[PDB]
């Protein structure tokens, strides 16, 4: 039967899109920490550390979005 | 939704509050609030006054 | 009593209506077709909203003493300090329509979406067991019509204030002449302001409309279909979100009625 | 090309038409031109690298200052600005000994915000000195 | 479902309401109130003392 | 096939529109977190405080679609 | 059978959409506070309370979106 | 079948992109009314006042898009 | 007479991208205007004119697109 | 007969494109123009003659698919 | 038959995709044009000579993408 | 036959995003190119050379996806 | 034989949205190097360092989608 | 033939998502160089050997795919 190539196409569309968003959304947030620390090179360590804190944030979604994806295709198709 | 006669009845009741509401609500509130306005400047000239 | 969630949902949004024709209290089971047939709620509701304002203010306004003011004649002029301070921002001219037609959109209006956060059923359940009638809803800005009719009374006051304050001969040049000056773009222009004209008052009666009827829904929904013991940790929540939806919608009537009549003359 | 005029409150520092010059900004470093970009700005501890006709170079500390370039005749006034070769490599290098013994002697915030300028200062002194060898 | 049984878990809804307008909601409008009564109270009461 | 295979589409559409949503808006919020962060670094627990406050109502809504996307997979299909 | 199971592919395009928009609008809106925050760290009491005030204008179109995309997947689906 | 399935799928369009539209554009308006709340504190009355004027013409179009929606589900049926 | 349901999806596409356009056209056009007022107040009812004189054109395809998809939704269809 | 129901959707995304591409280029370029008119006003004259040198040419090939989606609707359907 | 509606539906999307990437890609241009003339107005004719040399690039490839719908659209037809 | 309009449309999804992507390329840019014109104007002439080399890389892909869209729609 | 060619489609959607996800992300990212760069040519050697512990963020994600697109063409096919 | 009209299709998909990201990601990269030449001449040497660096990790991704984009389109069509 058909049925198992639309599965190959649901996991593409899940897992390209986090695809977008998490390197986009640390793209945003990765520079504004560049930007910091060539003003700001005291601060290095420090900024360094609350960016893994708010990057942890960005990519939890985008996380979720590739695991079912690799479920998708590997488990069910 | 239903389009319906409802809007001609409501444009009734609308302008007949507007009405009332401009001549009888509105001219004697001012008349109230401004008129106290004025007692309170009247107060402050008065302070003026007495030192002069 | 088979309320079905998805019936529940449909018997709630039917307004009892009446044919001009056989005066007659129809239900959500099957409804008639003709232009004639009011919505009853909205009428009574409206109105007893609307008297409701004029006897508050009337019973302050006969009485007001430019003395200390009493606690209840303070939170009268407050609201008419707060109406009077938004017209003096944005209106110069002397007409004296403006200030209290500004001040009765407000009133009014905040009024009829205060209905919206009542118990859904509270009123509806009342008239169907005690009274009889076949249907009920209590909110009446979450109905088209008014909101239209509100809308379409603030349109025939900016043709007003535009012919009288500038004249037909002013309100032709700026119906053609704009936005693009030259002769040659006059085809197009009476499509662009004559849309924009069209636009004012068609954005306002479904700018409350989409607020207060998609607000009702909600309540309707979560009455509908979650059970009772769960209801609360979703209605709570969104009443004092809608607390604050009222409020601006209200407001954004006024101020938006306020703009359109002070910039149709000066 | 274009004149500039450098003062400070104890001394004209220079003062002649420049064909190019590097300059401190507050951002950070800025390339000057004939009709450059006519801009006011305040500066950080540093030093501006002055080349003249035929492409001579000099090197001037500016330890704090405010600057125009919007006429021709620019404009740079130092609060503080001492003469390339006044200053000298073994006295930044001193610098250098101040600035670390009091990053070792502060230890609250208000003091760390003099000893944090005591640093810059000997940061932008331990900078021209190597500039001035070229 | 039953309707009754909806209408009680409106009750807790609407008790839960009630005690968000008075917990935070109640002080706002009737500090406002309390203090345009002593804003019109000084007011009028410095006017009297510019009298005396 | 029609059943089954367009539940996971529609999962797709509700799990990949709310990664893109919560990644990016997470981004824009947190690059200013770090800015902020570089130019007041006495201030960084009262800006991630304010930016826990401000983060929980950006992801709120997201996690209404994630959550709803694996009932549709699970729970529906 | 197809009309119900294309509803959910219906309330998966209008919540995703309000997902995003509602995501990145609050994003928006989230770092002008931060950074408001940030110059004025005496005033957060202010800016926040006008913060929650407009918000509250972000959120009605979709909130009303995601409302209507539950009512389709359970009253109408 | 299919005639009132797909009235549903077009009210699931214009209602979504409508949720985007009134989203992103007060983001970034409100965002801005921020931002001047944040530079003159003392003046956010006035500015206030001048963000409900721009906000309301905003959402005017996205408003009739919306309201249009709820036409094609509630009585187009 | 399968001709009115496409029709009811051609108007939903002209109302939904022009609410876009237009939402995110008067957000661009009027954040700028709240940072012109934020610097200069008392040029307020100066800039408004001009703000009203701009947000004319932003208005010019979109009003079209909602005249004739709000046409085709009602006289055609 | 099949030629009207797709001629429709054809002109429709047309006129919603370029409903898009009209409405935030004459966004972005106006909301210039009103900085520098809070900028510089006294200007105000000759940067609106430059406002309208440089919108002649955002609206060129926007309205080529306003005046083809208006000839595909009202002449080929 | 079939043929011929798809081909006004390909020169559609065709010259609605060049709509929106030729006119938002001189609305960018030309705002920074507008913001250095703001700057200064001794450099409009300057700038305005530059304006017209990189406008010439930004319109090379939409001019392509409209060029064949129009020929998809009156030769193809 | 189904054949042919199913390349004209694959043409127009390359020759249209090729047509995002050459533009909003650009004017990001030339807007910089601008600015920097307008902040050292005697540069422009060094600044317009730095602008060229870089054109022909953001130019790079949107002429490929070009060449393909004639193709597929002309000499298929 | 459509297992075969949807195979295709399906991986094309995955390296698509992987390439506007990791060019968009590291434009942004590296743009702001740049910016700091000139600004602070001294430090260059440290942003560079810094750079590349964020840009390999960035890419984690873009690289699943890539390495599965990759997969689903040749592998599966 | 019923085979070959859709692997033109995954080659148009690939090559129009390669080709915006590859374009705009060098526009944001190349524009940040320029702004820092603007700034620096001195260092538009520098710079532009910094954005030939960052320039090949940008369109890295991208290349893959309008590599397999001519692959399907020539060598599997």
């Amino acid at each position: 039967n058909l049925n198992m190539d639309l599965l190959y196409m649901a996991a593409a569309v899940m897992m390209g899109l986090a695809a977008i968003g998490a390197a986009i959304g640390i793209g945003i947030l990765g520079g504004k920490f560049l930007e910091g620390a060539a003003r700001q090179p005291d601060l290095i360590p420090l900024l360094r550390t609350q960016f893994f804190i708010v990057m942890g944030l960005v990519d939890a979604i985008p996380m979720i979005a590739v695991g079912l994806g690799l479920y998708v295709m590997f488990a069910v198709a | 939704m239903n389009l319906n006669a409802t809007i001609l009845g409501q444009a009734i009741a609308f302008v007949l509050f507007v009405l009332f509401c401009m001549k009888y609500v509105w001219p004697p509130l001012m008349a109230a609030i401004e008129k106290r306005q004025k007692e309170i400047a009247d107060g402050l000239a008065s302070a003026e006054r007495a030192h002069k | 009593e088979n309320m079905t969630p998805q019936d529940y949902i449909g018997h709630h949004l039917n307004n009892l209506q009446l044919d001009l024709r056989t005066f007659s209290l129809v239900d959500p089971q099957n409804p008639p077709a003709t232009f004639w047939t009011i919505n009853i709620d909205s009428m009574f509701f409206s109105v007893v909203l609307g008297l409701l304002f004029l006897v508050l203010f009337r019973s302050v306004a006969k009485k007001a003493t430019s003395g200390v003011p009493g606690k209840f004649q303070t939170a009268i002029e407050l609201v008419i300090g707060f109406v009077n301070g938004s017209v003096k921002d944005m209106y110069h001219g002397k007409s004296k329509l403006i200030a209290p037609l500004a001040l009765t959109i407000f009133v009014w209006v905040f009024l009829m979406n205060l209905m919206d956060l009542l118990p859904i059923d509270l009123l509806p359940y009342i008239a169907e067991h005690v009274l009889g009638l076949p249907a009920l809803r209590v909110v009446p800005s979450a109905d088209v019509n008014v909101t239209l009719s509100m809308a379409l009374g603030v349109f025939i006051l900016i043709l007003f204030y535009s012919i009288k304050m500038k004249g037909i001969g002013g309100f032709t040049k700026e119906l053609t002449l704009q936005p693009f000056n030259h002769w040659a773009f006059i085809p197009v222009n009476l499509i662009l302001e004559g849309v924009s004209l069209l636009s004012k008052p068609v954005s306002l009666g479904l700018r409350l409309f989409g607020n207060m009827y998609a607000g009702e829904l909600i309540f309707i929904l979560i009455a509908g279909l979650l059970p009772w013991w769960s209801q609360w940790i979703l209605n709570v929540p969104w009443a004092i979100f809608h607390i604050l939806i009222i409020t601006l919608q209200a407001f954004i009537f006024m101020v938006l009625t306020i703009v359109y009549l002070s910039m149709a003359s000066e | 090309t274009y004149h500039l005029d450098v003062v400070s409150a104890e001394q004209q520092m220079f003062s002649g038409l420049v064909e190019k010059i590097q300059v401190t900004g507050s951002e950070g470093e800025l390339g000057i031109y004939p009709g450059h970009a006519p801009l006011l700005t305040a500066i950080k501890p540093g030093m501006i690298r002055i080349v003249k006709q035929h492409g001579h170079e000099e090197f001037i500390y500016l330890s704090g200052g405010i600057l125009e370039v919007q006429p021709g005749n620019v404009t740079v006034l130092a609060d503080t600005a001492i003469r390339g070769q006044d200053l000298d490599e073994a006295r930044a290098m001193e610098a250098k000994r101040k600035a670390e013994e009091h990053i070792s002697s502060s230890h609250g915030d208000v003091d760390y915000a003099q000893a944090s300028a005591e640093l810059a200062k000997a940061i932008a002194q331990l900078r021209v000195i190597e500039l001035t060898k070229k």
